[PDB]
This record gives C-alpha cells, sequence and structure tokens, in this order.
C-alpha cells in the first residue's frame, strides 16, 4: 500500500513531538518501573496483574528507547538492520503483552468464577515465545526486507508487512469485543441507581493500558491522511505520560502502599 | 432461691478470706525488682548486645 | 437478703480500697530514675519463615529453645525450628478454626482447641506409627479460648463459658470448676511455681486462683476495657495485663495494686500480646496499630519500635533462654528477632 | 547444613507440596455465615456440638456454610474471625406477627459493624405458605402492630406472583421496605444488600446465592480494577 504519511504540509511538528513525546514517556515510565520495583515487599502488590504492567511496562520502555536510537543511525549499516528486527519483534512482544492483558480482564470480569489459579506459565508464554515464534518463521524467508535507503526500519512495498499489520488487527478487534462486552457490564450495572461521568472515566483509563488507540494507523496508511497523523503521533506517543499518570498516581492501592513504607521508613 | 442465698455466702467468706492478707510496705517490693533487675542483667543478651561469636543466629 | 447484700457490699470495697491505698506511698516512677535507660535498640529480623496461609492466633516457643508451633484457619497445626527454617509435622484437624496452642514442658504432648468446645491433644512421641489423635476434652458449652500445660499428666484451660477447668488426661474429668466471673474469660497464664496461676476477663477484672484447692484468692481493680492478653514474672510476683483502651499495666502479686502505666498520646489503637524477657528489664506488647512496641518496664519511656509488619499482630512470645523474641501477625508471616 | 540435615529439607519440601495440593482446595471454596434466631428456618435450609458444617455442590461451584448452636447472646468477642467470609446469609422468620423488631435491631447492629464494614450481607426470607392464610383472615391485622400500614402503596417496580391479593403483596413489599430501610443509612462502601423471596421446600436458593455471589465478586473486582 502506499505510505501517505507526510509530502508537504505534516512532515515538521512531527519529529519534534516525537522527541518530546519520547522523552517525556521515557521518564514516567522509568519512574514507574522504580516505584514497581521499590514497593515489590507488600502484600498487595502480588497478583497476576502487577507482572502484567511491570512487562508491559518495560516493553514499552525498551521499545521507545530503541526507536529513539534508531531515529539517530545511519541506514545501509549491519547495525541499523539488527536493530529493526529487534525494534519489530519488542513491539509484537507490546501488542501480545497487552493481548494477554485483555484476556485476563475477561476472565477477570464475565469469568469471575475461577479468576485466581496461578496462570504465571501461560500467562508468559503467550506474551513472550510468540513474537519469538513469528519473528523465527518471518526470518527463514524474508531477509532481505529488512532495511529501506529511506532509514533502516521494516519496509513497506517489499510486501513482509505482514508479521505486524495481521496482529495489530487482530489485538483491536479483541480489544473493541472485550472494551463493547465490559462498558455494557458497566453501563447496566450504573444504571442501577452522573451517567456520562462513570464510563467516561472507565473507558479513560482503559485506553492507553490496553492498546485501543492504534486503529488510527489504518485509516491513516489509506484514506484523508492530512488531519489524523497529528492525533496518531501525539497519543499512542505518550502512552508512558498515561499509563503513569493514570495507573501510578492515580491508583488506589499503590497510595496506600506507599504510605504505609514511607512510615515504616520514617519509623525507623 | 437457695442458690441465691448460696452464692451470697460464697462471696462472704471469699471477701472476709480477702481481709487478711499479711499486708505489707510496697517498697519491699520496689527494693526486690530493684536487686533483681540489677543482678539479672549480665546473663541478659537483649538489654546488652551480645558480640556475634555467642550468638546461635548468626 | 438482696438490699442487705448490696448494703454490705459497699462498705467491704471501700475498706479494701482504703488498705490498698495506705499501702502505697510511692509508685515505681518516683524510685527508678537514677538508673541509666537502657537506650536505642536496632534490633532486625535475621529471618522470616513465611510458611504458613491464612491469619494465625497463637504461638508458644518450646522447652529447649529450638521448636515452635503455630496455628491458621486452613486447619494445620505445624510443628516448626527455628535454627534450620525446617518444620517437622503438620497436624490437620476437624475444626477449621482454632484460637489455642500449647506445648508441654516436655516435648511430648500438644494441645489444641478453639470454638469447636472440643479440647484435643496430640502424641508427637508415638509409640510405632504416625501422629493421631490422643485423647478429647469435652465438658464446657462455650468457646475454648486459650490452655497451658502444667505437667504431663494434667492440663489446665480457659473457655466461654465464664469459667476455667482444669483437666486430667487420666478419666477426662473436671476435677475442680473455677467459678466466680461474670463476662468472658479470654486470658490466662502460670507461673514458674506450679501452685497459683491468673486469668482476666472482659469485665474488666483479674482473678488470682489456685490449682490445689479451687479458691480464688485474690480480686484486681478495673482496666476500663475487655483483657486480650495476660503474661507472668520469672519472679513469680508480678505480671502485666493488656486491653483495648490502649494502655498496659504491671500489677504485682503482693501489692494487688497497679504501679505502672503505660500510656503515649500517639497510640490510639488496642493491645493484642503482652510478654515479658529473662531479666525483666524489658517487656513487649503486640500493638493493633500494623507494628509492636518495646517498653522499659522499669520507667515510662519507650525504647525502640519493631516495625516490619503488614498486618495486625495476634501472638508474640520470648523464649525462654530470653535470646529471641516471636512475632505472629494476620497475613501469615512469621518474623522473630536476635 | 552437614551430612546430617538432608533429610530434614526433604521432609520440609514434602510439606510444602502437601501444602501446594491444599491450597488449590482452600481457595476454589467460599465460607458464609448462617446468622438467625429460633423459630426461623435453620433445619429446613440445611436439610436440602460446638458449630455445625454442611456442603451443597451448585453449577460445579463449591460452597461453605457454618452456623452456630452453643454460643452465648453476646456475639462479640467472636465475631472478629469472620472477617473474610464472602457473604453473610441472614434468615428471618416473617410469619408471625411478632418478635419482629429484635430481628431488625440485631441486623441493625451486625451491619454497623466497626470491625465488619466489608462483607455484604443477603437477607433471606421464609414462610411464604404460613404468610397467606394469616392475611386473608383478619384476626391478627398487621395494622395494629404497625401504624403506618394505611401510608403504604406498592411500589411501582413489582414482580407479583399470580392469583394474589392487593393485600398479601403490600405485606411482602412492607416487610422488604422495613428492611431496606436501615440498611441505605450506613454503608455506601463495598458492600450492600440483597433481599430475597424463597419457600420452605424449593430448591431455587442455590441459583440465588450463586448469581448473588457472582454479583458480589464481580463488584469486588471493579472496585479493584479502579474502573468502577
Ligand atoms: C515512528 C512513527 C511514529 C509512531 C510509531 O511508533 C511508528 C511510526 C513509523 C513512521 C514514522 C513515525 C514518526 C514520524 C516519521 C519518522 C516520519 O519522519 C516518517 C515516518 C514516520
Amino acid at each position: 500500500v502506499v505510505p501517505l504519511e507526510l509530502a508537504r504540509g505534516h512532515q515538521v511538528a512531527l519529529s519534534s513531538i516525537s522527541y518530546v513525546g519520547c522523552s517525556l514517556s521515557v521518564l514516567c515510565l522509568v519512574a514507574t518501573l522504580v516505584t514497581f520495583a521499590v514497593l515489590s515487599s507488600v502484600s498487595t502488590i502480588r497478583n497476576q496483574r502487577y507482572h502484567i504492567h511491570a512487562n508491559l511496562s518495560f516493553a514499552v520502555l525498551v521499545a521507545q528507547v530503541l526507536l529513539l536510537i534508531s531515529f539517530r543511525l545511519e541506514p545501509g549499516t549491519t547495525p541499523c538492520q539488527v536493530m529493526a528486527v529487534l525494534l519489530h519483534y519488542f513491539f509484537l512482544s507490546a501488542f501480545a503483552w497487552m493481548l494477554v492483558e485483555g484476556l485476563h480482564l475477561y476472565s477477570m470480569v464475565i469469568k469471575v468464577f475461577g479468576s485466581e489459579d496461578s496462570k504465571h506459565r501461560y500467562y508468559y508464554g503467550m506474551g513472550w515465545g510468540f513474537p519469538l515464534l513469528i519473528c523465527i518463521i518471518s526470518l527463514s524467508f524474508a531477509m532481505d526486507s529488512y532495511g529501506t535507503s529511506n532509514n533502516c526500519w521494516l519496509s513497506l512495498a517489499s510486501g513482509a508487512i505482514w508479521a505486524f499489520v495481521a496482529p495489530a488487527l487482530f489485538v483491536i478487534v479483541v480489544n473493541i469485543g472485550i472494551l463493547i462486552a465490559v462498558t455494557r457490564v458497566i453501563s447496566q450495572i450504573s444504571a442501577d441507581n452522573s451517567a456520562f461521568k462513570l464510563t467516561a472515566k472507565a473507558v479513560a483509563v482503559l485506553l492507553p493500558i490496553l492498546g485501543t488507540s492504534w486503529v488510527f494507523g489504518v485509516l491513516a496508511v489509506n484514506g484523508c491522511a492530512v488531519v489524523f497523523q497529528y492525533m496518531f503521533a501525539t497519543l499512542n506517543s505518550l502512552q508512558g505520560l498515561f499509563i503513569f499518570l493514570f495507573h501510578c498516581l492515580l491508583n488506589s492501592e499503590v497510595r496506600a502502599a506507599f504510605k504505609h513504607k514511607t512510615k515504616v521508613w520514617s519509623l525507623t | 432461691n437457695t442458690a441465691s442465698i448460696a452464692q451470697a455466702r460464697k462471696l462472704v467468706e471469699q471477701l472476709k478470706m480477702e481481709a487478711n492478707i499479711d499486708r505489707i510496705k510496697v517498697s519491699k517490693a520496689a527494693a526486690d525488682l530493684m536487686a533483681y533487675c540489677e543482678a539479672h542483667a549480665k546473663e541478659d543478651p537483649l538489654l546488652t548486645p551480645v558480640p556475634a561469636s555467642e550468638n546461635p543466629f548468626r | 437478703e438482696l438490699d442487705q447484700l448490696r448494703q454490705e457490699a459497699e462498705q467491704l470495697k471501700n475498706q479494701i480500697r482504703d488498705a490498698r491505698k495506705a499501702c502505697a506511698d510511692a509508685t515505681l516512677s518516683q524510685i527508678t530514675n537514677n538508673i541509666d535507660p537502657v537506650g536505642r535498640i536496632q534490633m532486625r529480623t535475621r529471618r522470616t519463615l513465611r510458611g504458613h496461609l491464612a491469619k494465625i492466633y497463637a504461638m508458644h516457643w518450646g522447652t529447649d529453645s529450638r521448636l515452635l508451633v503455630s496455628a491458621s484457619q486452613d486447619g494445620k497445626l505445624i510443628i516448626w525450628d527455628s535454627y534450620t527454617t525446617n518444620k517437622v509435622h503438620a497436624i490437620p484437624l476437624r475444626s477449621s478454626w482454632v484460637m489455642t496452642c500449647a506445648y508441654a514442658p516436655s516435648g511430648n504432648y500438644v494441645a489444641c482447641g478453639g470454638l469447636d468446645n472440643i479440647c484435643s491433644i496430640y502424641n508427637l512421641k508415638t509409640r510405632e506409627g504416625n501422629v493421631r489423635v490422643s485423647r478429647e476434652l469435652a465438658g464446657h458449652t462455650g468457646y475454648l479460648s486459650c490452655c497451658r500445660f502444667l505437667d504431663d499428666n494434667q492440663i489446665v484451660t480457659s473457655s466461654g463459658d465464664t469459667t476455667c477447668a482444669l483437666w486430667d488426661i487420666e478419666t477426662g474429668q473436671q476435677t475442680t470448676t473455677f467459678t466466680g466471673h461474670t463476662g468472658d474469660v479470654m486470658s490466662l497464664s502460670l507461673a514458674p511455681d506450679t501452685r497459683l496461676f491468673v486469668s482476666g476477663a472482659c469485665d474488666a477484672s483479674a482473678k488470682l486462683w489456685d490449682v490445689r484447692e479451687g479458691m480464688c484468692r485474690q480480686t484486681f481493680t478495673g482496666h476500663e476495657s475487655d483483657i486480650n492478653a495476660i503474661c507472668f514474672f520469672p519472679n513469680g510476683n508480678a505480671f502485666a495485663t493488656g486491653s483495648d483502651d490502649a494502655t498496659c499495666r504491671l500489677f504485682d502479686l503482693r501489692a494487688d495494686q497497679e504501679l505502672m502505666t503505660y500510656s503515649h498520646d500517639n497510640i490510639i489503637c488496642g493491645i493484642t500480646s503482652v510478654s515479658f524477657s529473662k531479666s525483666g528489664r524489658l517487656l513487649l506488647a503486640g500493638y493493633d496499630d500494623f507494628n509492636c512496641n518495646v517498653w522499659d518496664a522499669l520507667k515510662a519511656d519507650r525504647a525502640g519500635v519493631l516495625a516490619g509488619h503488614d498486618n495486625r499482630v495476634s501472638c508474640l512470645g520470648v523464649t525462654d533462654d530470653g535470646m529471641a523474641v516471636a512475632t505472629g501477625s494476620w497475613d501469615s508471616f512469621l518474623k522473630i528477632w536476635n | 547444613l552437614s551430612a546430617e540435615d538432608k533429610a530434614a529439607v526433604e521432609r520440609s519440601k514434602m510439606i510444602e507440596k502437601q501444602l501446594q495440593k491444599d491450597k488449590q482446595v482452600y481457595r476454589a471454596t467460599h465460607r458464609l455465615l448462617l446468622l438467625g434466631a429460633d423459630n426461623s428456618g435453620k433445619s429446613t435450609i440445611v436439610k436440602q456440638s460446638g458449630i455445625f458444617e454442611t456442603k451443597f455442590q451448585v453449577d460445579k461451584v463449591n460452597f461453605h456454610m457454618f452456623d452456630v448452636g452453643a454460643q452465648r447472646d453476646e456475639r462479640r468477642k467472636w465475631i472478629q474471625c469472620f472477617n473474610d467470609v464472602t457473604a453473610i446469609i441472614f434468615v428471618v422468620d416473617s410469619s408471625d406477627y411478632n418478635r419482629l423488631q429484635e430481628a431488625l435491631n440485631d441486623f441493625k447492629s451486625i451491619w454497623n459493624n466497626r470491625w465488619l464494614r466489608t462483607i455484604s450481607v443477603i437477607l433471606f426470607l421464609n414462610k411464604q405458605d404460613l404468610l397467606a392464610e394469616k392475611v386473608l383472615a383478619g384476626k391478627s391485622k398487621i395494622e395494629d402492630y404497625f401504624p403506618e400500614f394505611a401510608r403504604y402503596t406498592t411500589p411501582e417496580d413489582a414482580t407479583p406472583e399470580p392469583g394474589e391479593d392487593p393485600r398479601v403483596t403490600r405485606a411482602k413489599y412492607f416487610i422488604r421496605d422495613e428492611f431496606l430501610r436501615i440498611s441505605t443509612a450506613s454503608g455506601d462502601g463495598r458492600h450492600y444488600c440483597y433481599p430475597h423471596f424463597t419457600c420452605s421446600v424449593d430448591t431455587e436458593n442455590a441459583r440465588r446465592i450463586f448469581n448473588d455471589c457472582r454479583d458480589i465478586i464481580q463488584r469486588m473486582h471493579l472496585r479493584q480494577y479502579e474502573l468502577l
């Protein structure tokens, strides 16, 4: 498909916004990782969900740092192709991890009876490994399509895009279905009583951690892409900022644990 | 009933027994506590820190 | 009659309180000030055991300062060793809720109880086979609270029938009932001499009880709350009681009057467990404020905080040799300090 | 760790394996506490010396019910241990028009417990087949006991049983409203009440307890995820 990313009136104010968003995301994500690592002795941060959060944050952090390094790198040199392979592997891993989070949410809400079953091995095997299998099947046949004269990324006109867009679409449709079901359940619950507030807060919380903002990419690649690239670049990027501000400074569990840890530290 | 009078007699003889417990000055008890806490202080490895050599939890 | 009894039960109390007051002329705080304070204590846990499943209520040190026991809602009793953080036996039992543990002086018998109203002992050192039930005890229509071994043959216990009872393993019969308490009794401790023991109740009172003749020896003043736990001085002439009034006091046997008041403005949560050290200078109280506190028993001055527990503490004990202290909390964790 | 403690570590490993095996059974079971006074359902509900325990299987879900029959009138000093139950089943006679205010008072006392402001309560009902013949004949009309019967209109939301005069539905919703009036004054946290109507010889109780527990767990999980 024709890229049609930016030709004349959208190139600027795109790389600078990317830099600012990546810097803010990396700072907030390293802060979130430090907070998660420090607050690990408390028993309230012991369930499987916080493990998913930690792995997803680490994957997003490493992907953002790798992309930032990728921007400042010459094309047509072996490290560029190596780091492009790493780039698409890490992005696929992040997508798989958000899919795993969606599956966990579906099991926790719709299927409340059986939430606690110690599925650590299956969750890790679904998160990692699957991107590795996709990478090996892709590199068994497609190897020359890992470098472009423009800059070293995954090529567009070669036709080896299938390794990313198809899993993206699968995760997106699964996320849409799960979000629709959860919103229906929460609206049925909230109907027994401020109507906009609960649903708006729920969708805002669930947006930038489950990966539902990637739908804009399909419309950006094909369609009237003159006012949508701005949103596509100014949203998906600040994932670290959104995840920090919504699941470290506003979560109820982490605040109490932090207060208890501060009290313990000040006691002795 | 008879049970009430029995309880009355029981509490009466208990209270009468409470009237003679050979009450003595409480300063003697304080001095005894002083002596016990002073003499029995060396062999307590809680108030006085003990070296790690003579410690079985090292 | 009733009115005559009520009238007579006033001047006798007045004269008893007058006699108690006349004995006192200077409390402990006026005579223990020239002794140098203990100082800062930086005790930290050496190892964490963390082998349980749910909230715990009871713990007890062994005679040789090596083995200890604990109980939880899982219905499992586990004999536990601190030197090599191992375990010896796991005891399942019928009732899923138990709030009583006891280890005999001789490392043979272990007794457990709860609200099932049945007291069951276990023969650890069986002749030929595994560990099984030895003898059940019944006769109380209220929930058992705690029990403490006196010898390998006899055993005393407390229940929810506002009365205390001692039982003989042979013939399993209640030899001498202990009556004279209105509220429920939820605490009981023994003495180094196997002739006297005391218990506390929820009616803000404690009673001195004699094992042999079964006659209440001494009464005690109020505590403004319900007593949760009690202990006994190794010397055998004093003890400390706790309650939910966020205060602890020390009562000596000879004087029969409180001499120490352990109160701080910051603490408002109640007490749960009280134990003494070997020398008798330090006592530890398990507070409801998610932590434990030490107390210089000779004065009124906090000497450190044993924080580090994420849940409410239930039981706390000190080994016989007085070189370690163990605490238990509702988070199914066992913490021992050097 | 010389060549003496090699057996102890493997014995501890065996104990750990046994405890891990027991963990699944313990975690796959919900515990319920059944309250109530005399002349209530009790034996009839349990039909399908310290404490009694019975178990039932519904929709391949394990359940654990508990009750007492020897505790004294003082309900404190032992309610503290019941701080991890899923819900508290409450049973009310509701057939005899007397001895009803005390039930409401103890229900309020249980609801307003400081240490128990986390568990929900399922309000059960019984003796429906006894209410009908006692209300259709006027000898013990409820108006004398509660003078506020005149000021009562049946709620707009209703599911009346077929072939029932309006007086019996009015009495049923009267009892429901009187029971639920005290509940809404406090709470607004993580627990709600749940009125129900079941006969004595029925078999639908398990379904209602199942769905109520499912709703409670769903609400708790939504609280946990901060979404709600
Ligand atoms: C990295 C971004 C930004 C969003 C994303 O993560 C991938 C996507 C790939 C194409 C990039 C785009 C940022 C802006 C670029 C780099 C334009 O300069 C041309 C290609 C665009």
